RNA sequence: CGGAGAGGUA
């Protein structure tokens, strides 16, 4: 059958990295059908790249504080979570970072090897004020949702290195709502309210598109049992 | 176990009542 | 520092009861200033008669009442007590 | 500031306005079409109509009227059904319920009555009870229950923060409450488990803050670190940007304190999305914290009959005594009542150690939602004395709690006292009523018309007497003795220069430095004491409760006493002196 | 009143109209009962026309 | 006389009223509701409910 | 409703006290009451205390005194012989409690047993010294509160509460028993009289929807007709249903057809619904009440009401009238549905407006039309009209010709604002119908009926709904208690025909004597699965749930079972009025007051004292003047709303006119001096 | 961490009006709303027909009884709202039921035109004793959802015609249950399998497209920013 | 729609 209202999508811009949309004429009970499985693709579908462990020299047998850094080892870890990174080789890699003595170390202080690529450069992440020095190593992969951090049985590759946990996902955070959108004699309607955040890595409006051709591929699986089914046709634009 | 046994065509219902009625309900409309 | 004001609850009364005495004063000027208003509206069906239309940009359909108080939250009426 | 309006009374409420609006879009070429189409609910009368009611202000009343907030103005909004839908917070304020109350509408037409109904009469502006000055929009019942179990920590819960153990770092410290929400949604940690997250849109506590931004404050942006439940972060994430950080459990009185805070501190429109806000939170939450009902959670002490048959034997004793001629009838009784007093509260005892910290009645009861543990001993534990209907206790006592089933003399002489209170209760509505009309009679000519008659009489406040080996004792009734309340004289304390100056609202801050410098009585202006000729001055009776400022020069004072003395007149029991 | 004049009889009707409502667990601002027993003290017998 | 005769004891009241020749200033609350008058408090006292509204001459002359 | 009300016992009446002179001690629970009063059945008002309701056992002696049976005991023997008592002679003996443990020996089994000593003081006593015993353990309860099982679960008010309201409860459109009864409903249901009883035995001949014909055993025929769709004094239908067949053979004294709230010769009063314990978003909220959308596709709690409009036809000092279809000044399409004489069609469909009967009276042409209408909210079906004629000499009133008379009728399903009940005093009204695919559906896809939020029960003191909802599940589920090695302890006391159940099997607990809690426990332990091996309900009697919203499981099981609602008449169809202008008083020129001719809601004097202390002047002002009784005032408003004008100034009112005039009637010179 | 393998559904036959669908690998805690998902989409979208007025040849209304029949019309309606009919037109098709005598009257006694068929003949209707005859037109109609009784003011029908409320699911009763994979290395996945049982006019797999095919329909309108 | 009486809901 033929559906008698075409819903619509529309775009809110609050931010270059957080956007509000709106379908608004959903019938009724549709706005639940659909908010929570846009929520979930969203948050744990489109794939990314995230640390995923890393090597701090001096570091081996006690983890509470680096000598020649001012911050201790949960700081480290904490700042290099927040890397904005972005890589094309599905293996994993190995980055490094080292600076000399005084200064600020920040994120584009690290060389990016190929494929490799920072979008947060000023991102602060350890000060050394003790003429020290700082050699840490980084490793980069690629995934999707979040992922905890994987215990490593197998420690003969290396003892330093500290397992962090991944968030994959350049979506960092998502929410919906949803009311009543009729006066004709129906209060009955639905809206969703869709509000989106993401990290530097990629737009909203570039993750909803994601999203749904990812769900337009998941729901074509039972489609395709009967191809000359009757449903509802929303039409054309 | 049953709740009605006097009237002919009863449903069988059945009860967990432990105690026997001596009497039986009069009629209330008397 | 607020969320932004819905329907009836623009503008905030905090803000309107800043350029009055009181809450009585603000229900008073509220009410000829919608009074002035509603008229200028029957004037011009058939003349201006002394009246001023709204001074800030009238909605759609936004009643009397509205457009008043939008006008004291910026600054651009005067009143006198008795 | 809501209401929902069926679809059927508005149209009729609202009947010569979307004639005109009829008339006025050419629907209709006159009046009398535009009526008739009204009449016959073409399809075109609704689309008019919910223009037509746009920004027009409903007046709602439910009857008795006993107080002011009797009355209050809503928006109305078009629904679908034959009922009006009520917002939740504004049921205490109406003393409401939904087991088949009804109530009436009024809608105000000029310019002057609408005008009213939009700033003084609004609901939204109305938060705090004009009798005590507490607030009165404030969340109950399932929305405290959802927030309480929301803003709880219980020890050794899933994903709990664990500090080093030696091979592997901290587990549980999140980088962002994002992280932390992505975590819980993937079932790897819970909303009411002890994590360390990083925040920078909290303000931090103020000796967070004191030790380590200082300056001046913390500048939104600026990070932080706080060791608490995902749950807390959730909650404070639902009050105003500025506030600081709230870590605890939201004990109704704690919500209480924090609403009333809002409203002393903030503008009233931040109140009223704050408590917009925690509705929907513990409404939300309420459904995902299991509170439900079973005989199994029902449970019964495990020690009852060891403690009846343990006072059955004094009981017995005592009758033995009775029999040898050792006392009267009388002090028979009063030996039986005081034993069987004693049973029931250490059966009382007992059941309250007994049932665990979470169990639903339980949980209900100590969140403050509502409820109180007699009512948990009559169900669990039980019942004990009834009252005769001369009013003296029956000695028996009835010893089954309504869990086990009470027999066919129990129940007979407890119906006695279930009708008792009934009676009561029909006499006492019908007495409170005359007690409020004459007072509302005698008290009807009091106005304040005069900003200050700048006199100097005054009486003097307690406020806190000392004690024998020396400290200052706060005085308990203190709040209605010495608040909203401004001084007749100034405060100087061991010859030191004046504490707080002539003319002083006398608040929290005020009353702390008073106590502070260590002078225990003050004298303050009061309407028993004003000059003005005719009616009292906005000085000498004070700050306004319901405002929570100066009171105004058209205040009609004596019908507010009136209405606060009788309000709670039903409550006060009717109970030879 | 007639032993210790209006202050004392004020004092007197305030505290014992506020021990009577405190008994129930119900706060009221004394200023209400003041305005109240205010309006009961207000004239004045007359002995010598 | 007419606010005591619609709180008790109407026939006594105006026997008494009836007799002693009473004129009634009408100022009160219950007054001035029963003969339809606005009554003499909030938003009905002299310095409220006669306020002044005019533009300002700058948003006058910005029209 | 009906039976209680024949057995009614008032003290208010033309010779004994009356509702506002009586004090608290004629309102009083005496002890001599016991056995012959009902003290848990009063009204909740004005009333309380001075209406009753004679016992269930009890009758009256010749002088007008009450009698309530009692088992004469003998040596210490519980005999027979049931003599009845009075309360002056019962106040010199010692009677004993019915639930008391007897051994079929005449010998009590524990030592001590309570009794009512002389002034009903309940006291442990010797054995020896016991004189007479209760029959039963029902013996105080009325007819009404028999009804409510796990009555002795529950506390007095809401037992109060419960047992008026099952007087209230409507007919639906079918009938169906409860699971969990028990057992004063097939006695009540047959006194009562609404069900049809064989005279004679016989056998059955011909059995049709309209009449039974029982051919007795000498060759006689008896054909009883059954009423159908007849209306009661409040508007109800009532409707008679044979229930049996052409070849059955019947007995003296069995039920042969079906009534109103009937269903197999017992009383059916509401429906089995599947319901949930929890709270769910803050719709249940304050006593309201979650339903499916089931229940009203499928129509569950669907009621048929039926109205009667009635009119006649004077003779009129004018001179004559008539009934026809000649209405002046009316086309023929308004009066497509009237007829040759001038009534409706049968069968027709009638909106709020419209001719039933249509008429015109000559007030001195002058032929005026003053035809029946459908009230304000009215429609329907007309589905009979009676019509008596003088022609016909019939038994009319003096002065008229005809009385044709009107019946309209129309099923009522459940909507959000109707009031919902069951037999335990909870009650409250719908407060959101959620369509059947966002409802908390149990692990086999099975959704919940109805949600009752959990901050409702522990306060009110009236556990024995969810004791209740616990058997309700047990019976509806079917159990099977295994025996295989010996009863279980918990079942040594349980009566055989009970150790096993078939689904949708129908039970009885008495209202003092009736399932423990061990049972009850023991049950829930051992239930059938339902098509697969899967028991959805554990021990402790709660399920797991999923989220229809969101999808995900409810982290907690909820508590779930069958309990027996019954839909109050109480409707929000009747509850629903508006007003902006219509008829006025004469006198006073104020609105009229009631739904039936328009009419106003009235403002106060307390709610006037609250728009005072607003310091509101203006609004009062208008609400006082212009909306009640100012009548130019009233016409002026009215033309300005309706044009774009201003509301003019209110003027003087039209009550202090004439009270001005009263004064001056009372001999008082009034004047209003400039 | 990039699990490389798409979903696949395959069916299970239990009986003729039920199946189970799997459907695997899924994103780890993707189950659940998927699932409720195609739930809701069954239990609310998916197209029948149903009977939609009726007439009985001497009754006027429903508030009557039949002469020689032991049930009231109103029993009777109630008796014919629990038929299956499966119909392929898009218009009204109008069917007849015809008895005379003793016996009782059962579904299996319609006689319905080409498209429309009966899926449960001999469930009941009424009994007639002996002077019984019972001649009763029912109208099929195609559509979704629950539509109320449209009563005959608007639909211009005659005092004969009945209204009746038609309800147009095919579908009887759906549930799901996951099987989730939590390793201890992060390979992690989940597992849906989909009960869906229909009252015997279309198979399941028919309900499952259709549903497959109005998601599908929807979740295109958040692809166009692309 | 004026009065009297009876029953009921919050
Ligand atoms: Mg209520
Ligand atoms: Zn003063």
């Amino acid at each position: 059958m033929l559906i008698s209202q075409r819903p619509t999508l529309s775009e809110d811009v609050l931010t270059d990295n957080r956007s509000q949309f709106v379908i608004e004429p959903l019938e009724p009970g549709f706005g639940y059908t659909l908010g929570n499985s846009l929520r979930r693709t969203l948050l744990s579908s489109i794939p990314g790249a995230a640390v995923t462990s890393i090597r701090i020299d001096g570091v081996l047998h006690e983890f509470t504080t680096v000598p020649g850094v001012k911050e201790d080892v949960t700081e480290i870890i904490l700042n290099l979570k927040s890397l904005v990174v972005s890589s094309e080789e599905d293996e994993p890699v190995t980055m490094y970072l080292r600076k000399q003595g005084p200064g600020e170390v920040t994120a584009g202080d690290i060389v990016p090897p190929a494929g490799v690529t920072v979008h947060n450069p000023g991102m602060h992440i350890a000060t050394l004020n003790d003429k020290g020095k700082l050699e840490v190593e980084l490793v980069v992969e690629r995934g999707r949702g979040y992922v905890p951090a994987v215990q490593n049985r197998a420690s003969g590759a290396e003892i330093g290195r500290i397992p962090v946990d991944s968030i994959y996902s350049p979506v960092l955070k998502v929410t919906y709502k949803v009311d009543a959108t009729r006066v004709e004699q129906r209060t009955d309607f639905d809206k969703l309210i869709l509000d989106v955040e993401t990290k530097n890595s990629i737009s909203p409006r570039d993750a909803l598109a994601s999203a749904g051709k990812t769900l337009v591929e998941l729901f074509g699986l039972a489609r395709e049992l009967n191809v000359e089914a009757e449903g509802i046709e929303i039409g054309p634009s | 176990s049953s709740s009605n046994n006097s009237v002919p065509g009863a449903p069988n219902r059945v009860s967990f009542a432990k105690l026997r009625e001596p009497l039986e309900v009069p009629g209330l409309l008397d | 520092g607020y969320d932004t004001p819905l329907g009836i609850t623009n503008p905030p009364i905090d803000e309107l009861l800043d350029r009055v005495s009181s809450k009585y004063a603000l229900v008073i000027y509220a009410a000829k200033r919608a009074r002035q208003i509603n008229d200028y509206y029957n004037q011009l069906g058939e003349g201006i008669l002394e009246y001023v239309g709204p001074l800030v940009e009238p909605g759609l359909q936004e009643k009397p009442l509205s457009i008043a108080l939008r006008e004291i939250h910026a600054d651009l009426l005067e009143h006198t007590e008795g | 500031h809501q209401c929902g309006l069926p679809k059927l009374m508005a149209l009729e409420l609202f009947k010569p306005f979307v004639m005109k609006r009829l008339v006025d879009l050419n629907h209709a070429q006159n009046i009398k079409s535009a009526k008739r189409m009204v009449e016959r609910q073409r399809p075109q009368v609704w689309d008019v109509l919910e223009e037509v009611i746009a920004e027009h202000p409903v007046l709602l009343n439910r009857a008795p009227t006993l107080h002011r907030l009797g009355i209050q103005a809503f928006e109305p909004m078009l629904v679908e059904g034959k009922a009006i839908q009520l917002h939740p917070l504004v049921c205490e304020a109406f003393n409401a319920d939904f087991d088949g109350d009804q109530m009436a509408v009024h809608l105000p037409l000029s310019a002057e009555a609408q005008a009213e109904a939009r700033i003084l009469m609004l609901s939204s502006n109305n938060i705090l009870s004009p009798a005590s000055g507490r607030p009165l929009a404030m969340p109950r019942l399932d929305m405290v229950t959802g927030l309480y179990y929301l803003t709880t920590e219980v020890p050794g819960d899933t994903g709990e923060y664990q500090p080093a153990s030696g091979d592997h770092p901290e587990t549980g410290v999140y980088s962002s409450p994002a992280e932390a929400i992505m975590a819980a949604d993937r079932g790897v940690l819970s909303v009411r488990a002890k994590i360390k997250v990083r925040l920078t849109q909290l303000r931090p506590p103020v000796e967070i803050e004191a030790e380590l931004f200082g300056h001046s404050g913390w500048q939104p942006g600026d990070a932080w670190m706080a060791e608490t439940t995902l749950g807390r972060v959730m909650f404070n994430e639902l009050l105003p940007l500025g506030y600081p950080f709230v870590n605890k459990q939201m004990h109704k009185k704690v919500q209480a304190a924090i609403i009333n805070d809002l409203a002393e501190r903030y503008p009233m429109i931040v109140v009223a999305q704050t408590v917009d806000k925690l509705k929907d939170a513990g409404f939300y939450w309420a459904t995902r914290s299991g509170v439900t009902v079973s005989m199994a959670d029902v449970l019964v002490p495990p020690r009852k009959k060891e403690i009846l048959d343990h006072y059955e034997e004094r009981a017995d004793k005592v009758e033995k005594q009775f029999q040898r001629g050792a006392l009267n009838h009388d002090e028979r009784n009063e030996a039986l009542v005081e034993i069987w007093k004693e049973a029931t509260d250490e059966v009382g005892q007992a059941l309250r150690e007994h049932y665990p910290d979470d169990n639903p009645i339980i949980t209900i009861v100590d969140s403050g939602a509502t409820g109180n543990f007699t009512q948990t001993r009559t169900l669990a534990g039980m019942k004990g004395l009834v009252t005769n209907p001369k009013g003296e206790f029956i000695p028996r006592p009835v010893k089954s709690s309504f869990r086990e089933g009470l027999t066919v003399l129990e129940y007979f002489i407890n119906t006695h006292g279930a009708r008792k209170g009934l009676a009561d209760t029909a006499l006492r509505t019908a007495d409170s009523g005359y007690l409020t009309r004459r007072l509302v009679d005698v008290s009807q000519d009091v106005i304040v018309r005069e900003h200050d008659c700048q006199t100097e009489r005054g009486i003097v406040v307690e406020l806190a007497e000392r004690a024998p080996d020396g400290t200052l004792i706060r005085d308990p009734y203190i709040e209605t003795s010495a608040y909203a309340r401004t001084l007749g004289t100034d405060a100087v304390d061991e010859a030191g220069n004046v504490i707080v100056e002539r003319g002083q609202d006398l608040g929290d801050p005020e009353i702390d430095a008073l106590l502070a410098a260590g002078i225990t009585q003050v004298k303050v202006r009061s309407v028993l004491t004003c000059a003005t000729s005719t009616g009292v001055c906005a000085t000498c009776y004070g700050r306004s409760m319901a405002t929570g400022k100066l009171v105004d020069i058209g205040e009609a004072v004596g019908i507010v006493a009136a209405q606060s003395i009788g309000e709670p007149g039903t409550q006060l029991t009717m109970r030879d002196i | 009143l007639r032993v210790q004049g209006p202050r004392e009889v004020q004092i007197h009707l305030v505290r014992e109209v506020q021990e009577v409502y405190r008994a129930q667990g119900v706060s009221i601002h004394d200023k209400h009962i003041e305005v109240i027993v205010r309006q009961m003290l207000r004239r004045v017998t007359i002995i010598d026309s | 006389w007419l606010s005591a005769a619609s709180f008790q004891e109407t026939t006594r009241v105006l026997t008494d009223a009836a007799i002693n020749c009473r004129s009634d200033k009408l100022n009160g609350l219950k007054e001035n509701v029963i003969i339809g008058k606005l009554i003499p408090a909030g938003t009905g006292i002299n310095r409220y409910r006669n306020i002044a509204v005019q533009p300002t001459e700058e948003a006058r002359a910005a029209a | 409703s009906g039976l209680t009300h024949k057995r009614r016992l008032s003290a208010l009446g033309p010779g004994g006290l009356s509702r506002e002179r009586a004090g608290l001690e004629v309102r009083d629970v005496h002890p001599s009451h016991y056995g012959r009063m009902c003290p848990i059945e009063t009204p909740e008002g004005p009333n309380i205390g001075l209406i009753g309701s004679l016992s269930v056992y009890a009758r009256v002696n010749p002088f007008g005194f009450i009698e309530t049976p009692y088992r004469k005991v003998v040596d210490g023997v519980v005999s027979d012989e049931i003599v009845y008592l009075t309360a002056d002679e019962e106040d010199r003996h010692v009677v004993a409690q019915a639930n008391s443990p007897i051994d079929a020996d005449g010998r009590f089994v524990e030592p001590r047993v309570l009794v009512r000593r002389k002034a009903g003081e309940v006291e442990y006593v010797p054995s020896s010294e016991v004189d007479y015993m209760d029959v039963s353990p029902r013996q105080m309860v009325s007819v009404a509160t028999a009804m409510i099982p796990f009555l002795e679960h529950d506390d007095a008010n809401r037992a109060l509460m419960g047992a008026n309201m099952q007087r209230q409860a409507v007919p639906l459109v079918r009938s169906e028993a409860p699971l969990v009864g028990t057992g004063m409903e097939l006695r009540a249901a047959i006194d009562a009289g609404d069900v049809v009883v064989a005279e004679e035995s016989g056998v059955i001949e011909e059995v049709s929807a309209d009449y039974i014909t029982v051919m007795h055993d000498n060759g006689t025929r008896r054909t009883y007709r059954m009423r159908k769709f007849a209306r009661s004094n409040h508007g109800t239908c009532a409707n008679q249903c044979p229930i049996v067949d052409a070849g059955d053979r019947v007995e003296a004294g069995q039920v042969i057809a079906d009534g109103p709230c009937t269903d197999d010769g017992e009383m059916a009063l509401g429906k089995n619904l599947l319901v949930a314990i929890m709270p769910w978003e803050g719709h249940n909220y304050e006593d309201a009440i979650i339903l499916s959308n089931r229940l009203v596709e499928e129509d569950v709690l669907t009621s048929i009401h039926i109205e009667e409009h009635e009119i006649d036809a004077r003779d009129t000092k004018l001179g004559a009238e008539e009934i026809t279809r000649d209405i002046p000044n009316i086309s023929d399409e308004v009066l497509a549905d009237l007829d040759e004489r001038g009534i409706v069609r049968i069968g027709a469909e009638v909106r709020d407006g419209d001719i039933l009967v249509g008429k015109v009276t000559p007030k001195g042409r002058e032929v005026r039309d003053t035809s029946l209408k459908v009230p304000h909210g009215e429609s329907g079906k007309v589905i009979g009209i009676r019509v008596f004629s003088r022609e016909d000499e019939d038994e009319l009133p003096a002065g008229v010709n005809e009385l044709v008379r009107v019946y309209v009728a129309q099923k009522r399903k459940i909507s959000d604002g109707d009031k919902l009940a069951g037999r335990h005093g909870n009650k409250g009204v719908i407060g959101k119908i959620l369509p059947v695919e966002d409802m908390p559906f149990l692990a086999d896809g099975t959704p919940v009926d109805i949600i009752l939020n959990t901050h409702g029960v522990p306060r009110r003191m009236n556990i024995g709904q969810i004791l209740e909802t616990h058997l309700g599940w047990c019976a509806h589920s079917g159990w099977k208690v295994d025996a295989a090695k010996g009863v279980p302890d918990w079942a040594a006391r349980l009566p055989d025909e009970l150790l096993e159940a078939q689904p949708n099997a129908i039970v009885s607990t008495p209202v003092f004597d009736g399932a423990q809690e061990a049972e009850l426990q023991g049950l829930l332990s051992c239930t059938l699965p339902n098509r697969d091996g899967d028991v959805l309900v554990d021990a402790d009697g709660k399920a797991m749930l999923f989220d229809g919203r969101s999808g995900e499981p409810f982290p907690y099981p909820v508590t779930v079972g069958y309990m027996y609602i019954m839909k109050l008449h109480h409707l929000v169809d009747d509850k629903i009025h508006a007003r902006s202008t219509g008829p006025y008083s004469m006198i006073t020129q104020q609105p009229l007051g009631g739904k039936a001719q328009f009419g106003g809601q009235r403002f106060g004097e307390m709610e006037c004292w609250a728009m005072q202390a607003y310091g509101a002047a203006y609004t009062l002002q208008e609400l006082l003047t212009i909306k009640s009784d100012d009548t130019v005032g009233r016409v002026k408003v009215y033309e300005a709303i309706v044009k774009g004008e201003n509301i003019p100034e209110p003027g003087i009112p039209e009550s202090f006119k004439v009270l001005l005039k009263e004064l001056q009637s009372l001999c008082l010179n009034v004047e209003v001096l400039s």
